[PDB]
């Protein structure tokens, strides 16, 4: 979030509008989103051997 | 007008700062103060006025060249 | 010493300066003043 | 029972010591920063009046900041003796003297040893540190084209850590020819440094002959050619009559407007005497009166006053003659002469350039810069690189910088630390630890790795090769033949003794008594 | 090819907050006029800039707009010197 | 790759640089309005 | 701009890893001369009733001196 306001902040700087620069983002947010989700993959083929594995992994990034 | 802006903001100075049409709104309202004075002055019509010195003397000033010699403004416009 | 050269860009200078709408007899006073004093070395030129 | 009295802070034993320690590293923390090329510039902001100076030299920034703590005033003192007799290297005795202390506080910490006993450690490992340091420096000076490039090296090792650092290469030439125009005299108030605002910092340049800013008389010409300076001790003022002590008693008037005649008479008549001279140029040290200047327009001479004490002796040697009094015996006080004495100006403000006089005895620095903050800096890093080319001429022992001296150093305690017995030994072993804290600060500054560099360099030269050093450009090790980084003897004495007795005395405060201030 | 190289290109854009604040002082878009300039000074060596009466881009040396070398000069050189002086102060400490 | 080479200390300075540098970008925000013949004059 | 309310002290630099590591030094030298068969017992002087209680357990001792810092705490 503060990321997006520091690049504001120089669009601010520039005379861009700020209800402008809300805009391109909004469009922008579901560019990436749609981007990223046909870039996964679907695990629910694996049994639930497999699907325990897939629990492990992501345990482990959170801790 | 309104409410007073903030003090100093990153800005680090001493003094008072203020920015915008703040300024602008000021500085008429200055001449305005002013000019109220000398309004009614204007024309045969006009009437006297009279100011007061607070040591019991009066000054009867028709024109607003030594009414505002007199009156003290501090205002940088004014 | 060159008139279309000094004075444009004397009265270019002033810019934004309150003389700006003054500048039509005040830049040919800039550039007058200036050319009184001439050398090939390219001095300071004092303003004294 | 309290004999003291009221408001006195006393602390014993315990209490007493680690206040110095601590209070020696608040102090070496601070210009722990600025050692090294790569250091950082510490801002300086007064509490009052509101200036503010940028200085990377560790005795200004130690005379501003206020201490309280009596230890850290040790550290001071300290830089300010290292900055009179030298000048240069004042961050690093107040480091070397801080870590002094921090070895010394795990001594007797860890190892539980007396601090009495520390300080004969550091008698024997400071005796074996010089004749290490002293066997490694190289003779100058019998060979005029190896002395000359010797003191080129010193200006780009000093001018390393100051702001000069980008135009030092330029700068080196610039520091060394005024030591060698003093002909073996040593002064720094020989040499001027003249601040002016704008142009960038490398378009200083070196001034051939002597300039002052001062001022032409009201109708003397700017340009004479073939001029003769004199400079005169004598002011023209009004002298009363001879003794001053007198009054004119006048009982008519007729006698009071020729005597008042007789006093214009009486400077016309020294002026008179000037002339014999047959100058073109004459200088006082004081405020001259329009009336003696008019006899200077007819004569053809030109006029300097209000003369600086200092500008006196700078104009004297540079032309070659004296300062000339009575005027009376012409022969005496014979004058040199100049070639140009037209004035030039460098921004807003005139400055009177000479040139082709007969000596370079004097010299004069002119330095340009962006703001006062770097003219404050330019004029403070020039006058500690002057300072160590000055004394190299008396001084013709140099050694090789560049935390090399550190190590060789380093290298002679650790030999006779194995021959030492008692637990004086651990205390000699600090003393070699401490001197390798320098070159790891040059280090840590530099952004690179200093276990890596430490540990290459303290090896190599066990191996019998003394030449290595620290490279900070290629973070790796060098030599500092090639690099050509080389300092006076001097220098690297002064470092090591001054730090060697500075924490010699923290080490005997086992109380400190604060009486209530004023 | 360089570290060196990566702060130049924010050099080149340090530089364009002055035609951005002449724009931005006449009421008129800062992008609108910046997507004029790049095009135009692209072929065009020189005298393209803005022009405050015409409010726009146009030839500078036909409305006889002209600034010396030094001005420009001496702005670039001071600058470079005080960001220098700036960026080298690591601490504020108070003092007497 | 990490654990290795340096470690960054006292980054006090990193604060310090970056307090100095939106300290001066502030008063060069006041002194921007007056750029160019559109710029206006500053009463003090 | 200062987030922080009124009277909010903090330290994100090295004021703050020099305040952890001294913290702890002053809480380790005080239990320290406690360790061993000849070790020295501890005085506690309270701050109310004026009870005095000497122990040379490290427990009772820390928990009855009261200390602010953070470092102290852990």
């Amino acid at each position: 979030a503060s990321a997006l306001l520091d690049q504001a902040l120089e669009l601010i700087q520039k005379g861009i509008h700020p209800i402008k620069i809300a805009n391109g983002f909004d469009e922008a947010a579901k560019l990436a989103i749609s981007k990223l989700e046909e870039t996964c993959d679907d695990i629910s083929a694996s049994n639930d051997e497999l699907f325990r594995d897939f629990l492990l992994r992501a345990a482990k990034t959170s801790l | 007008q309104l409410f007073n802006n903030s003090r100093s903001d990153t800005l680090f100075l001493g003094g008072e700062k203020i920015s915008g049409d703040d300024i602008r709104n000021q500085n008429v309202l200055a001449t305005m103060a002013v000019a109220n004075v000398v309004k009614s002055s204007l024309g045969p019509v006009g009437l006297d006025k009279m100011l007061v010195d607070d040591i019991g003397d009066f000054t009867v000033t028709n024109d607003g060249a030594t009414i505002l010699s007199l009156l003290d403004v501090q205002h940088p416009a004014g | 010493s060159d008139r279309e050269q000094l004075v444009r860009a004397a009265s270019t200078s002033l810019s934004s300066k309150i003389v700006s709408q003054y500048s039509s007899f005040l830049a040919p006073l800039a550039v007058d003043s200036v050319l009184k004093i001439s050398d090939e070395n390219s001095k300071n030129v004092d303003l004294n | 029972v309290q004999i003291f009295g009221d408001q006195v802070t006393e602390e014993r034993a315990e209490n007493a010591r680690l206040s110095a320690f601590v209070g020696a590293i608040a102090v070496g923390d601070l210009v722990k920063s600025t050692l090294g090329p790569k250091g950082m510039d510490k801002l300086l902001q007064s509490a009052s009046s509101n200036t503010c100076m940028v200085t990377n030299d560790g005795a200004t920034i130690l005379k501003s900041i206020p201490l309280d703590n009596p230890a850290a005033k040790v550290l001071v003192n300290i830089s300010k003796v290292q900055d009179d007799e030298v000048g240069d290297g004042t961050t690093s005795v107040t480091v070397l003297s801080a870590e002094l202390l921090r070895e010394a506080e795990k001594l007797i910490d860890q190892s539980k040893i007396h601090p009495q006993t520390i300080i004969e450690g550091y008698r024997l490992a400071s005796a074996a540190a010089l004749d290490a340091l002293t066997k490694a420096a190289v003779d100058n000076s019998h060979d005029k084209t190896m002395f000359r490039e010797d003191l080129i090296h010193i200006a780009k090792t000093t001018l390393s850590s100051k702001i000069l650092s980008q135009d030092k290469d330029h700068f080196a030439e610039l520091a060394t020819n005024a030591i060698l125009r003093l002909k073996g005299s040593t002064n720094l108030e020989h040499i001027q440094i003249i601040k002016i605002l704008g142009g960038k910092l490398s378009d200083s340049f070196l001034d051939e002959g002597f300039i002052l800013a001062k001022k032409f008389g009201n109708n003397q010409p700017k340009r004479i050619e073939n001029a003769k300076i004199l400079i005169a001790n004598t002011t023209l003022d009004t002298d009363k009559v001879k003794i001053f002590g007198t009054k004119f008693k006048v009982d008519s008037t007729a006698k009071l407007a020729q005597l008042e005649k007789a006093e214009r008479e009486k400077m016309k008549n020294k002026i008179a005497k000037i002339s014999k001279f047959g100058i073109n140029t004459f200088i006082n040290r004081q405020l001259i009166y329009d009336y003696p200047e008019q006899l200077f327009t007819d004569l053809g001479i030109n006029s300097i006053e209000h003369a600086d004490f200092e500008g006196v002796e700078r104009l004297a040697l540079v032309t070659g003659g004296e300062v000339v009094s009575t005027f009376d015996e012409p022969s005496k006080c014979k004058l040199g002469e100049c070639d140009v004495i037209e004035e030039i100006m460098l921004g807003e403000q005139p400055f009177l350039k000479f040139s082709g006089c007969k000596a370079g005895e004097a010299c004069t620095i002119v330095l340009r810069g962006a703001t006062d903050q770097t003219l404050d800096e330019a004029e403070r890093s020039l006058h500690d690189a002057l300072s160590v080319l000055s004394q190299t001429t008396k001084e013709t022992r140099t050694v090789l910088g560049g935390g090399c001296a550190e190590m060789v150093m380093s290298k002679a305690v650790d030999t006779e630390a194995q021959n030492i017995d008692g637990k004086k030994s651990l205390a000699v072993e600090a003393f070699a630890r401490a001197l390798r804290q320098l070159p790891t600060i040059l280090a840590d500054n530099a952004g690179f790795d200093s276990s890596e560099l430490v540990s290459k360099l303290r090896s190599s030269i066990y191996n019998g090769i003394s030449t290595s050093g620290l490279d900070l450009n290629n973070g790796t090790i060098a030599d500092m033949r090639q690099l050509g980084i080389v300092e006076s003897y001097k220098l690297k004495r002064a470092v090591v003794s001054s730090a060697s007795e500075a924490a010699e005395v923290l080490l005997r405060v086992d109380n400190i008594i604060r009486a209530r201030p004023r | 090819e360089g570290v060196q190289a990566f702060i130049w290109q924010e050099f080149a854009s340090a530089l364009e907050v002055i035609p951005t604040t002449l724009a931005e002082n006449a009421g008129l878009n800062s992008i609108k006029v910046v997507t004029e300039l790049r095009s135009k000074h692209e072929n065009g060596e020189l005298n393209d800039g803005i022009s405050v009466r015409r409010s726009g881009t146009t030839n500078t040396y036909e409305e006889h707009i002209l600034q010396p070398v030094l001005v420009s000069t001496s702005a670039i050189t001071l600058a470079s010197e005080c960001v220098k002086s700036i960026l080298r102060i690591d601490d504020i400490a108070f003092s007497r | 790759v990490p654990s290795n080479a340096t470690f960054k200390n006292k980054e006090k300075p990193q604060e310090v640089r970056k307090a100095n540098i939106i300290a001066a970008r502030s008063v060069a925000d006041a002194i921007r309005t007056s750029l160019g013949p559109k710029g206006m004059d500053k009463m003090i």
